[PDB]
RNA sequence: UAAUAGGGACAGUCGGGGGCGUCAGUAUUCAAUUGUCAGAGGUGAAAUUCUUGGAUUUAUUGAAGACUAACAACUGCGAAAGCAUUCGCCAAGGAUGUUUUCAUUAAUCAGGAACGAUUAGGGAUCGGACGGCGUUUAUUUUUGACCCGUUCGGCACCUUACGAUAAAUCAAAAUGUUUG
């Protein structure tokens, strides 16, 4: 049962899916949201999360990963602490495509001071 | 009596401001207690002392 | 450039000690060691944060993540010992209840191996039984008194019991219960947790203490 | 057994206590089991294996967050669509004066909530003012425009000018 | 002008169906009094009445003027009990 | 007379009140190291912009600016603008209580100056003091958290106004309609 780390950083205009190892050093496969649909308007869309999600997941299964641990965040510096329309469909399509996940937990960088 | 604790308190606040002369609300406490020096020095001077 | 890294990258092993009840923790795919940038900084210097629920197999421990500095490399092997620990973010959200007091302390400790470890800790005011009041507030000199009982108890049961005994005291939360029954003479203070423990630089690389942990 | 938890207060205890089977019915339709801790008073959601949609536990953590933040339970259970998303906007440190900041938050609320619901009809979203925060649920464009609205309202522009601007935007959507 | 109609007429245009996020409004979109085949002109009656009330009217057509006093005290008592419960639920 | 008006002494305190310094905390920007490797993004439509020397992103450090999110209140401190990490020091100040004293020192403000008599009680709010037909600390005495009563002192709610009256202001604009 090989496990990895699949990460999501989805703003209101773009979605990032970034698979790294169980420490966070080695980039396995990352695809931005514009490498999908390539309309200049809705790069954060759940269909773009469908393309990037099935692409990264089905690619990394040809690399044989067989499990992933997903972390999820948006631009939590001074924007919202809720992701856009990319995280729900990225977890949906990475989830329903084949693989198996145990625990789920997301980490979002709270500013304890900002303004 | 009371007047010695008044001048102990007041000169103590003066020494505090002489350690930092930029604490202006404690400077307001100084002008309060100095106003009490004018007050009770005036009245207890007019008693006869 | 077409870089494509399939051949030059290998699948290392990262393994779990005896106090972490699971056998394996990771199979970690980094880069193959060779001359012209050997792998010891692309090796050991990495740290490695995982949950403790699979490590001690009790899946009630889905909080309390740990960092792990990589320290022992064989060919097709690794064995990782305790370096860092941090409380889980949404559970330090889930313990903040309105109408009582949250208590913070940032204690700087060093162990007799001169191990520079901070202990960030947060406790929470208990609403007593038979309490009709909507508040349970403290009195800020009572909070200060709580906090020098806090650094009093963590300094009293710190500066001893080295990292086998220290993390063997950390993980089944003996620190929390000794803070609880030690400091409830002043103020009840349930939900005692130990938010972060900070090591910054392990001052050695040496393998004797590492195999002494393994 | 993936368990999230968040913590509610003792006034909220009753409304959660008899809004709860509508919630755990609405999440037993997603398989996510949930309980109320009555003695401690907490909200526990957890997935067993039978979750067809593992995004629904993001929906459930965001859900019971919105139940601790004192939103009505049908409005909290409208997070379980696709486009509906939670958000909060914190403003108590955005504006530095106390009574002027109260004048600004009730300038945002308005005369019997009329400017607030005019913003909600311009932006298709739900907005609730809770204490020192501003909860808002809905689509992501509406969340962005509402965050523009709360920022520009706290930095002394009147929501009559902001509703002028948003209605001219909706007329310039064609 | 039309913005005064927007902010003034917002509880009625929002009371019909026009906010699918909001629970009262999208409950009211399939309540039944707007899934009947004639609804936008009912609400157009109420909003033209609100317009004349803006144009200097003290009384509406919409209100029943004569009631048997226990119906009336029950309704006004019921509105006051609802708003008193709302303001005691605005301490959250 | 010790005044149901003084200022102070003493005691356990109290305050996110002020000043000095320290101590952390996150995030923002910057730099470096990797893993990188076609977009990132800025929005109402779109562009300037960064971008085969790698921009966004991942991880790990260091430096600096800011502030002290969440506990944060129908509260607490200070007259004001104000007051939010821990700890130390420096003085003030409030409140209670005393078996403390010069005993009228009092009360309101031109000239001037620093900082920017009750409503009628009820239910809640703390800051003390006293008491306990109660748990728990506690291996049992202290002691403290909870519950109760008395009690003061304040910050606000609610009704009736004890009334008013210039109304939009009210437990005060109660004392401008039998005015002293």
């Amino acid at each position: 049962l090989v496990f990895g780390v699949a990460r999501i950083f989805a703003s209101f205009n773009d979605t990032f899916v970034h698979v790294t190892d169980l420490s966070g050093r080695e980039t396995i496969c990352r695809v931005t949201g514009g490498m999908k649909v390539k309309a200049d308007r809705d790069e954060s869309s759940p269909y773009a999360a469908m393309l990037a999600a099935q692409d990264v997941a089905a690619r990394c299964k040809e690399l044989g990963i067989t499990a992933l641990h997903i972390k999820i965040r948006a631009t939590g510096g001074n924007g919202t602490k809720t992701p856009g329309p990319g995280a729900q469909s990225a977890l949906r399509a990475l989830a329903r495509s084949g693989m198996k996940i145990g625990r789920i937990e997301d980490v979002t960088p709270t500013p304890s001071d900002s303004t | 009596e009371d007047l010695y604790f008044l001048i102990k308190k007041a000169v103590a606040v003066r020494k505090h401001l002489e350690r930092n002369r930029k604490d202006k609300d404690s400077k307001f406490r100084l002008i309060l207690i100095e106003s009490r020096i004018h007050r009770l020095a005036r009245y207890y001077k007019t008693v006869g002392v | 450039k077409v870089q494509d890294p399939f051949t030059r990258k290998d699948w290392y092993n990262i393994k779990a000690p005896a106090p972490f009840a699971v056998r394996d923790v990771g199979k970690t795919l980094v880069n193959r060691t060779t001359g012209l940038k050997n792998a010891n900084d692309a090796l050991k210097g990495r740290i490695f944060e995982v949950c403790l629920a699979d490590l001690q197999k009790d899946e009630d421990h889905a909080f309390r993540k740990i960092k792990l500095r990589v320290d022992e490399v064989q060919g097709k092997n690794c064995l990782t010992n305790f370096h860092g620990l941090d409380f889980t973010t949404d559970k330090l959200r889930s313990l903040v209840r309105k109408w009582q007091t949250l208590i913070e302390a940032n204690v700087t400790v060093t162990t007799t191996d001169h191990y520079l470890l901070r202990l960030f800790a947060i406790a929470f005011t208990k609403r007593r039984p038979n309490q009709i009041k909507k508040t349970t507030y403290a009195q800020s000199s009572q909070i200060r008194a709580i906090r020098r009982k806090m650094v009093e108890i963590i300094q009293r049961e710190a500066a001893s019991c080295t990292l086998h005994q220290l993390v063997s005291k950390l993980i089944p939360e003996v620190i929390g219960r000794e803070i609880e029954k030690a400091t409830q003479g002043i103020y009840p203070l349930q939900n005692v947790h130990i938010r972060k423990v900070k090591l910054l630089k392990q001052p050695k690389f040496d393998l004797g203490a590492l195999m002494a942990l393994h | 057994e993936s368990s999230f938890m968040t913590l509610f207060p003792k006034y909220r205890e009753r409304y959660l206590k008899d809004c709860w089977p509508l919630v755990t019915k609405a999440l037993e339709k997603h398989g996510i089991a949930a309980t109320l801790d009555i003695v401690e008073g907490s909200m526990t959601v957890k997935t067993t294996r039978k979750t067809y949609d593992p995004a629904a536990i993001l929906k459930a953590r965001d859900l019971i967050k919105l139940l601790a933040r004192s939103v009505p339970a049908p409005q909290a259970l409208k997070i379980l669509e696709d486009g509906m998303a939670c958000d909060i906007i914190k403003i108590r440190s955005m504006v530095r004066n106390k009574e002027r900041f109260v004048k600004r938050r009730q300038r945002l609320l308005g005369q019997n909530g009329t400017t607030l619901k005019a913003l909600e009809l311009l932006t298709q979203t739900y907005i609730l003012v809770h204490g020192n925060t501003v909860s808002v649920m809905g689509g992501y464009k509406g969340l962005k425009e509402v965050r523009r609205v709360v920022e520009d309202t706290m930095n002394n522009i009147h929501p009559i000018y902001l509703i002028k601007e948003l209605m001219i935007k909706r007329e310039l959507a064609k | 002008l039309a913005l005064q109609r927007l902010i003034a007429e917002s509880h009625i245009l929002s009371e019909a169906g026009a906010n699918p996020s909001h629970w009262q409004s999208s409950h009211a979109a399939t309540t039944g009094t707007n899934t009947r085949a004639f609804a936008t002109g009912r609400i157009a009656k109420k909003t033209t009445d609100m317009r004349i009330q803006a144009l200097g009217a003290k009384e509406s057509i919409l209100t029943q003027q004569k009631m048997p006093m226990n119906m009336r005290k029950g309704i006004v008592k019921h509105q006051e009990e609802k708003e008193k419960k709302r303001r005691q639920e605005a301490r959250e």
